[PDB]
């Protein structure tokens, strides 16, 4: 019984979200910079600043409800499209079908929308860490730095134009176009010292991958005249520029989706950075080189042996998890967990389209989740003992226990108990990769989900456990309420998560 | 030991807006501490060739050439995977370029 | 026991206390993060009911 | 162990006595078993169970395990 | 006495000298300090193993330690560069090691004991601390000023920032009376 | 540094006076001056700090409501898939 | 009624018991120690009187039952598992033993932890416990085993550790937690090739069609593995660090610091018995598995022996407890070895309920004892706990497996089914054989230090606890429900052994199907014996009668009494032949 209605439905609501979230960041921009003539904070009960931060938080989360519902649709959409293909069975007749235009909005960027499963995926992570890390930015905005309220929603307009095109330049644009206000956030936002150094090797290591991906795309469009996937279908590559496309494309994406010998920069930024940022370069950003990778990967034919490149995503998974027992920085620990889950995430891509692709997007939502949550975990200990050091904190539990059950929770989550996502994930790479090989297999399991494991629950629990005796007249209280339901709700995401439509994946 | 003098300390950018949660009491910190705190990130080596050496040579030598050890196992694997026809390591090419839950329609 | 003392005469045997959250339960601010938040919860378990079990 | 004082803010469970606990303890238990008992009336449509003492099994009847038809 | 044998990494030297004296450098101690630990050390141990034992004997632990107080008063009256002491000190020294038990029943109220520290004792600070003023009082004004200081708030438990504008009653009449009336009046 | 006003115009903060009085008389000639506004908090004593002193019926009567539509929803949905107007009952079932 | 015969109550009443459980732990605040403790209580009693119904349903007759509660997770592209329950004699067998024992222990916890400030928080995590067991052991597919397994590793972190203000105690914690990770590692490595394999995670049809995969092997890189071999490699792995055999049993001594409540529960059944378990749930694949055939009576053995000798030394009541827990595990590795399903299935039985028993008996005496655990400063507490000493004696004989006692027969039993076709039979054999006398040791041991020698302990304990103002009809060292929990604890385990025996060792032959195919002539030698297995097992006993005589009349020390005990000494073994030439030949 699917009918036009919900085809339309589904496409405009993918268009007119983005344009609800497009006047709301207009509208809010205009009166910010004509309310005042500084666009600073006045510091008074009355200053615009509160409204706008109302307004981007308000508007977020209702963007989030309707693509909620937006998603919905499409999922149904995606379905019945493929059945309409599946019993065409007379030879007769053929699925002709062609739709027309809205009469209110134009299409932006003179192109028309086309959205994919994890494109939407990625879309929905955006919204929800987004959300959660705006609301873990309240303390850091003051005077004279309050226009970064609006960093949330240029990169949801930004993500937003980068999932839903078939163009590959505008793609690719969409991908460079993230790097300026993750700098502008970590140099003027973050309060430590050392962040200036930090921004740079970002911006440094960032942009080296980013050129490398550049070299790749200048030479698919210069050899193909052409900015549309679908063309490369009626386009063959020899074998010497698709080697080099895919060891340029690995390489470019690998700087940022953090591959062995590239982290150094992805280290150094999250122990300099604000947590709230942290927790949006480890649960959404990284996974921005994960899908561009994907599309790049799978638009071409390659007849390479992926060895090479499997070899060095499990080496970046061996040494991320060998060095979790002499952390003694939580933050740290939680960037080297984040790169070892990471680079298991981006070898599941070393096999093209194969089946492989499933678990490796829907573990991208499970490091999105567990990271953020982590992450998180470490910004309300720092708030509360202003330490994240393990020789300087512990006994967590005892005094503030709700933060010390979070963590004893996360820590369960982490370690992957039969009921979540991790799991399922977990399931899915290594029975291919068990099928693929064995020998391999066993070594990636053990390093990863035994000694890793065991050191990052060796640096958890000492904090956990223990007397805080130390200060007693500067002892914290315990949690809030906007920190208990964030941590709530991303238990609740993963075990619920667990439940979704098996259609997909 | 003596409590130390000089050590590195934290820090914090100009006119940084200062973390006021429960009540905005700050203790004074522990020298010892602080600078294990700030140590290992300030370590650096002495001499060229120092690494090699420091800890056990023969260790060291096995944790330099994991990647190569690593690309062999999968090599001979493979190798495995030839004569069975099992999966091989590939990027497999069989839906033409078609993502996997795509919407391919047209206008007009 | 020989000296056991019940819990009227003991007078450090406690009775349920303490504050649940750190929030003031006579905060006199217009805060709206609690309400965010509950919004996200229930929005998302509605979204569940009326669109995705049946 | 010798009783030691507990602070009024924290929110702790040292020795801690409810002296409503009866009240409490029957809120807590009757909804609980009608829950487990709805969850139970719901499980029981999907149980399976051997044939009984002197009964056996048809090989020809529809409930008998069968192949596929290829 | 802290009882910490085991729980750092001591070699067996430290772990002999702390058995036998009170501390990890016996050269620090006088003549006498050493003498008195080590018989106190002896007697311990000879407790610890002839009356607190398997199949005890008193008979023979009686003797056994009238033969040590004899040879510990020889020892108290000897000089410290004898070289007989060293050998009593060298055979005293044996003893302890020969009758080292992994197993040592350490008393309850040492400061490394088995069940030292099962309990976070709250201190009169903790207490006190109440800031919202349930349990104790709580001042509308949130403090008291002290002379040669300004009258500043308190800075709260939650530092949220998340907050709208003043919010007011449905119709408030906000008019101005006092501009008003004055108007009014010339 | 917060900037907001406590002098709220909703409703009057439930406060008491009795509490800490002022001196006001019979001072020496060294002490301090007396304080002003003395005035304490005062709580409902039906409130308890450690849990939610929730007391409406609008978040059960809201999941209720919700729950019971996806059922009407869900019947609805399959008399719809199984091309009827309403369900078909059996007059027998058994055991998945 | 033929309504709970058809839809089991199993299922609604262990809900009940989680829930309760759960909900406690969340709304702790309106529950005070009282109404946690009767809650809980209400809902462990309800469980175990529905599970102890459908026992004799399940045991004797053939009744067994699958439960579906639904689609749970997608696991592959197309593929969903299910929440599967499998109550059937190999699940119910370890279900009834744990709910039994927990339900006594949780009576008697209330008693011990008698004014800690801590009482609903052990209650609560030994719940947590006793739930993730016997979901580990009802389970239906591989999946929910897993969660079980990885349940039950994470509560019992949570009851070693209890005392979290202490690092120390963290340590002790730590180890097992990277030994389950090491077990969790090894099970879910066995799951992926089990499931790339047959693609299916059930376990009963897994059980079923295993035998067709008997000639297949694996690649790795430059070996082909036998599949069997690989799989029974994995699964023994994980069931040795569970079950505590000889090199992986150090995490076990090092767990004897949380709650003497939670070691009863730990160390007799549930998780030293969760690696038997998996043998058992298994059995096919062993069956048909070199691997198990050359690796469970030499690793069994050498554990027995391990065990027995260094619990027989210990001074430390806990030690000795485990170390003889350790003894025992190795000894029902060695009789799942014989071949005979029921053998093992009597000596879980017989052995978890007379440990936990002294482990009841033993942390009564510790708490007595002021938390000294170590009975060389004992000595003489026969007058201050007369229950725990009379209580504590039937409870050593019976586990010491001591002629005449229930104890003796598993220990027979064990003996009776030994192959003797292993190419390293004579060190297995000898070190069963040595392990086999060490339990009169370490009973003689510990009942005698503790209850019947000189006053070896602090002058404040004996002279306190006898002051003439306590002089009453409420006067004692112990709780009155501590004794009744071990009373009732004692007379369960009789029953409920006597009917095991009278099922399984019966002249016709009662107990329901174990669903194995491999069947052996060992009860050839326990039905129709032959002189020279009945003269073997004769020397056995004689060894054990001369190691008693050896424990009762040895004089370590001076005493007015030896020249008298050299003529008792003389005076039995002359009236010994004397009686034996009577009984034989005249009259
Ligand atoms: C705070 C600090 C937190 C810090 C956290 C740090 C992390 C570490 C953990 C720390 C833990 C301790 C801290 C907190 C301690 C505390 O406060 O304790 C006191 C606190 C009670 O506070 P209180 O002072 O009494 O105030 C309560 C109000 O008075 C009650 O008044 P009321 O009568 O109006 O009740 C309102 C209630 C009325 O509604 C209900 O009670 C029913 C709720 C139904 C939820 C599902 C709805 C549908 C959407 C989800 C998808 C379903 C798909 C299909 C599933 C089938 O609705 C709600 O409360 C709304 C919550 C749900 C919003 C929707 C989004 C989430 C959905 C899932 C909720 C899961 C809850 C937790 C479960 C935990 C165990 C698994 O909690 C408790 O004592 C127990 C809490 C849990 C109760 C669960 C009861 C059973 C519910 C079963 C529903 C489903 C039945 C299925 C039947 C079978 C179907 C086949
Ligand atoms: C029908 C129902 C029967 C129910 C029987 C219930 C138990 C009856 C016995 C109650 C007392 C048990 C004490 C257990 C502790 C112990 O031995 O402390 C050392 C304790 C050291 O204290 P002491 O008095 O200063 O010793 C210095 C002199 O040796 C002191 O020398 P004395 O002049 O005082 O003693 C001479 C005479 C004094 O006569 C009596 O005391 C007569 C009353 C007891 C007669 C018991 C049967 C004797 C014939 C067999 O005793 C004998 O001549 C005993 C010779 C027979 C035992 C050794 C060889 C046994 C081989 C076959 C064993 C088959 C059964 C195995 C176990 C079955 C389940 C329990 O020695 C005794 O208590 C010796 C007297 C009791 C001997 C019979 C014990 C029977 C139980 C089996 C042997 C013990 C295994 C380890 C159990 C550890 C606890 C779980
Ligand atoms: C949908 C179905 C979901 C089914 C699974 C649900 C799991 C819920 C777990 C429990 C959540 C709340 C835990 C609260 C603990 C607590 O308060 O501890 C107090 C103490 C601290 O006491 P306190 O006095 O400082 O604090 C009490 C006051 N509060 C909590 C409000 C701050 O915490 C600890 O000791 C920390 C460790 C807790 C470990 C708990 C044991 C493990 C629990 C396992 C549960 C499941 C077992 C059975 C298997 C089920 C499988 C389906
Ligand atoms: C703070 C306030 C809320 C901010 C967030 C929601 C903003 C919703 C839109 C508010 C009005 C924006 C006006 C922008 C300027 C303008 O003239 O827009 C007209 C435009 C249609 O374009 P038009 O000029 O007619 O030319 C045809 C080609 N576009 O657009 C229109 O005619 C309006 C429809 C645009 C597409 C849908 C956008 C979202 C609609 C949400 C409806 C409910 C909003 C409720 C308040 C929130
Ligand atoms: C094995 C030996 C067990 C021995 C248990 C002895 C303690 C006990 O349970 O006594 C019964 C108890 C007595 O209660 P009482 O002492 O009067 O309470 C004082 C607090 N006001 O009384 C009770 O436990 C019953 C009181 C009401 C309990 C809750 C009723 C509602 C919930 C029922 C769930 C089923
Ligand atoms: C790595 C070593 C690989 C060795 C070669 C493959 C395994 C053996 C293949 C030949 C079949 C065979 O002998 O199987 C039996 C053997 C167990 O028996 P075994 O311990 O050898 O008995 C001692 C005899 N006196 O079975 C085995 O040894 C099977 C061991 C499987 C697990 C190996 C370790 C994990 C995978 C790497």
């Amino acid at each position: 019984m699917f009918n036009l209605n919900t085809i339309y439905l589904s496409r405009i609501f993918i268009e007119f979200n983005f344009y609800f979230l497009f006047f709301l960041f207009l509208i809010s921009s205009i009166i910010f910079y004509f309310s005042k003539i500084i666009s600073i904070q006045n510091l008074n009960q009355n200053s615009v600043f509160n409204f706008l931060k109302l307004a981007n938080i308000f508007g977020i989360l209702i963007s989030f409800f309707i693509h909620i519902i937006s998603f919905w649709f499409y999922c149904i959409y995606s379905y019945n499209l493929s059945l309409n293909i599946f019993s065409d069975i007379n030879l007769y007749n053929s699925n002709s079908i062609e739709l027309l235009n809205n009469s209110l909005l134009p299409n932006y960027f003179k192109s028309n929308i086309t959205i994919d499963f994890f494109g939407l995926i990625l879309l929905t992570l955006a919204y929800i860490v987004g959300f959660v890390s705006i609301l873990a930015l309240d303390t850091r905005l003051y005077w004279k730095n309050i226009k970064y309220i609006f960093s949330f929603t240029i990169f949801l307009l930004i993500v937003y134009v980068y999932v839903t095109v078939s163009n590959i330049l505008l793609f690719f644009m969409c991908y460079e176009l993230l790097l300026i206000p993750s700098f502008l956030i970590v140099y003027f936002v973050s309060p430590s010292r050392r962040a200036i150094q930090a921004s740079l090797y970002f911006v440094i290591w960032t942009q080296l991958g980013s050129l490398l991906v550049l070299i790749a795309i200048s030479y698919i469009i210069s050899i193909t005249n052409t900015y549309e996937f679908n063309d490369l279908k009626y386009f063959n590559f020899t074998n010497s520029e698709s080697t080099i496309i895919i060891f340029l494309i690995f390489l470019g994406f690998g700087f940022k989706a953090p591959i062995w010998p590239f982290h150094y920069w992805l280290t150094k930024t999250h122990v300099e950075a604000p947590s709230g940022f942290s927790i949006y370069l480890s649960g959404f950003l990284v996974k921005t080189a994960l899908y561009g990778f994907y599309k790049f990967n799978t638009s071409i034919f390659i007849d390479i042996d992926s060895s090479i490149f499997i070899a060095i995503c499990i080496m970046g998974v061996v040494d991320s998890s060998l060095k979790m027992w002499g952390q003694t920085d939580l933050k740290k620990l939680v960037a080297y967990g984040t790169i070892q889950e990471m680079n298991i995430i981006y070898l599941a891509f070393c096999w093209g389209d194969s089946c492989a692709i499933l678990g490796g997007i829907l573990f991208s939502a499970t490091h999105a989740f567990l990271s953020a949550l982590m992450f998180f975990l470490v910004d309300c200990i720092y708030r509360r003992y202003h330490t994240r050091s393990l020789v300087e904190v512990n006994g967590i539990l005892h005094i503030t226990p709700n933060l010390g059950l979070s963590i004893l929770f996360m820590l369960v989550f982490f370690s992957g108990i039969p009921g979540t996502i991790k799991f399922i994930s977990e399931f899915y790479i290594f029975s291919g990769l068990l099928e693929a090989s064995p020998f391999i297999c066993f070594i990636l399991m053990l390093v990863a989900n035994v000694l890793g494991l065991i050191g990052f629950s060796k640096s958890w629990f000492n904090a956990t456990f223990g007397m805080p005796k130390k200060n007693t007249k500067y002892l914290p209280m315990d949690l809030s309420f906007k920190e208990s339901y964030i941590i709530l709700y991303c238990f609740f995401f993963l075990f619920i998560f667990s439940y979704f439509s098996s259609i997909f994946f | 030991a003596a409590p130390p003098a000089a050590f590195f300390l934290y820090f914090f950018v100009p006119d940084n807006f200062p973390s006021a949660q429960s009540g905005f009491r700050t203790a004074s910190r522990n020298p010892f501490q602080v600078q294990f705190v700030f140590a290992y990130d300030n370590w650096e080596y002495k001499y060229c060739g120092q690494w090699w050496s420091m800890g056990s040579l023969a260790v060291n030598v096995l944790f330099f050439v994991v990647p190569l050890f690593l690309w062999l196992i999968l090599q001979t694997q493979s190798d495995q995977s030839s004569n069975r026809d099992d999966n091989s390591l590939t990027f497999y090419f069989s839906n033409a370029g078609f993502f996997f839950f795509q919407i391919y329609t047209n206008t007009g | 026991d020989a000296y056991y003392h019940d819990d009227t005469h003991e007078g450090l045997m406690n009775e349920p206390h303490g504050y649940l959250t750190m929030d003031d339960p006579m905060d006199l601010r217009p805060n709206y993060e609690k309400s965010a938040l509950e919004l996200l919860f229930l929005v998302s378990g509605g979204a569940i009911l009326a669109l995705m079990l049946g | 162990f010798q009783k030691y004082p507990i602070p009024r803010y924290l929110h702790v469970g040292q020795w801690i006595v409810n002296k409503n606990w009866k009240w409490n303890t029957f809120h807590m238990f009757f909804p609980t078993a009608i829950l487990c008992f709805m969850v139970w009336r719901n499980s029981m449509i999907s149980t399976a169970k051997p044939p009984n003492y002197g009964e056996y099994v048809d090989p020809q009847s529809p409930v008998a395990p069968k192949a596929i038809k290829y | 006495s802290k009882a910490y044998y085991f729980v750092k990494n001591f070699s067996w030297a430290e772990v002999s000298n702390l058995l036998c004296y009170g501390t990890k450098y016996p050269t620090v101690l006088n003549h006498q300090q050493k003498v008195t630990r080590l018989y106190r050390a002896t007697l311990r141990r000879v407790y610890a193993h002839q009356v607190e034992g398997y199949k005890t004997d008193f008979k023979q632990y009686n003797e056994n330690i009238t033969d040590i107080g004899k040879d510990f008063n020889k020892m108290l009256a000897l000089k410290p560069e004898s070289l007989e002491l060293q050998a009593y000190f060298k055979k005293y020294e044996d003893l302890q090691e020969e009758l080292f038990d992994p197993a040592m029943i350490i008393d309850e109220s040492r400061p490394y004991a088995a069940s030292s520290g099962r309990y976070y004792i709250f201190d009169d600070y903790l207490l006190k601390f109440d800031p919202f003023g349930f349990y104790s009082p709580k001042l509308l004004s949130e403090n008291r000023p002290e002379e040669a200081m300004p009258f500043y708030e308190d800075y709260p438990q939650n530092d949220s920032h998340w907050n709208l504008w003043e919010q007011f009653p449905e119709d408030f009449e906000d008019s101005n009376a006092e501009r008003e009336a004055i108007l009014k009046s010339n | 540094r917060q900037n907001f006003a406590k002098n709220i115009t909703t409703t009057d903060i439930p406060k008491d006076s009795h509490h800490f009085a002022a001196k006001r008389s019979g001072f020496t000639q060294t002490e301090q001056a007396p304080f002003a506004y003395n005035d304490v908090y005062q709580y409902p004593k039906d409130y308890k700090p450690w849990n939610y002193n929730y007391k409406g019926n609008g978040v059960l009567l809201a999941l209720f409501l919700g729950s019971a539509f996806s059922l009407v929803a869900y019947e609805r949905s399959y008399a719809s898939k199984t091309g009827r107007y309403q369900r078909k009952v059996q007059q027998n079932y058994y055991q998945i | 009624l033929d309504f709970l015969n058809e839809y089991p109550i199993i299922l609604l009443t262990g809900l009940l018991f989680l829930f309760t459980t759960i909900f406690s732990l969340i709304c702790l605040s309106y529950l005070g120690l009282y109404g946690v403790f009767i809650l809980n209580l209400a809902s462990i009693l309800l469980f175990w009187l529905s599970m102890l119904y459908y026992f004799n349903l399940i045991v004797s007759e053939n009744y067994y039952y699958y439960i579906s509660l639904g689609k749970w997770m997608y696991l592959s592209n197309g593929f969903r598992v299910s929440f599967d329950l499998l109550i059937d004699l190999t699940s119910i067998s370890f279900s009834f033993l744990t709910l039994t024992i927990g339900v006594f222990v949780y009576i008697y916890t209330f008693s011990y932890f008698r004014y800690e400030p801590l009482v609903e928080r052990l209650i609560l995590f030994l719940n947590s416990f006793m739930i993730s067991m016997i979901l580990l052991v009802s389970s239906g597919n591989f999946i929910v085993l897993f969660l079980g397994w990885e349940l039950i590793g994470l509560t019992s972190f949570f009851l070693i550790n209890f005392w979290s203000t202490r690092v120390g105690t963290l340590k002790a914690a730590f180890k097992a937690f990277s030994f389950n990770k090491l077990s969790d590692l090894f099970l879910f490595f066995a799951i992926l090739i089990i499931f790339s394999t047959t693609y299916n995670l059930d376990i009963l049809s897994f059980n079923n069609q295993i035998y067709l995969y008997e000639s297949y092997n694996i690649d790795m890189f430059y070996w082909s593995i036998n599949l069997i071999e690989i799989i029974s490699f994995f699964f023994i792995s994980c069931a040795f660090i569970k079950s505590a055999q000889f090199g992986a049993h150090i995490w076990l001594p090092d767990s004897m610091e949380a709650p003497v409540p939670a070691s009863a529960l730990i160390h007799s059944a549930t998780l030293v018995s969760a690696g038997i378990y998996l043998l058992l749930r298994l059995s096919p694949l062993f069956e048909l598995s070199k691997y198990a055939y050359f690796i469970l009576p030499l690793i069994g053995s050498v554990t027995a022996f391990y065990g027995g000798l260094v619990s027989a030394f210990q001074s430390d009541t806990k030690k000795t407890l485990a170390y003889s827990t350790i003894s025992h595990c190795g000894f029902l590795m060695v009789s799942y070895s014989t071949g005979v399903l029921e053998f093992v299935i009597l000596y879980l039985y017989v052995h978890g309920f007379f440990k936990a028993a002294t482990f009841l008996c033993v942390g009564n005496v510790n708490r007595f004892n002021r938390n000294i655990q170590d009975f060389k400063r004992m000595g003489g507490f026969y007058k201050y706990l007369p229950f725990e000493c009379l209580a504590s004696f039937v409870c050593m004989i019976n586990l010491s497996g001591l002629p005449l006692t229930l104890g003796f027969y598993i220990k027979h039993l064990l003996f009776i089914g030994l192959v003797e076709s292993y190419t390293l039979y004579p060190l297995i054999f000898s070190s069963l054989i040595l392990g086999a006398i060490a339990g009169v040791f370490y009973s003689y041991r510990l009942f005698y230090s503790i209850f019947f020698d000189t006053k070896k302990g602090k002058k404040a304990i004996y002279l306190q606890a006898s002051r003439i103002i306590l002089n009453s009809k409420f006067y004692s060292n112990t709780s009155l429900a501590s004794n009744l929990s071990i009373t009732f604890l004692v007379l369960i385990s009789y029953t409920v052994i006597l009917y095991l025996y009278c099922t399984t060792l019966n002249n016709y032959y009662s107990l329901s199907d174990l669903k194995s195919i491999y069947i052996n002539n060992a009860y050839s030698y326990f039905y129709k014996p032959d002189y020279n297995f009945l003269n073997a097992v004769s020397i056995l006993n004689w060894f054990v009668i001369i190691l008693l005589i050896s424990v009762i009349y040895l004089n370590w020390r001076w005493s007015y009494y030896y020249t008298k005990s050299i003529d008792s000494l003389s005076k039995f073994i002359l009236f010994s032949f004397f009686f034996f030439i009577f009984s034989k030949y005249i009259l």
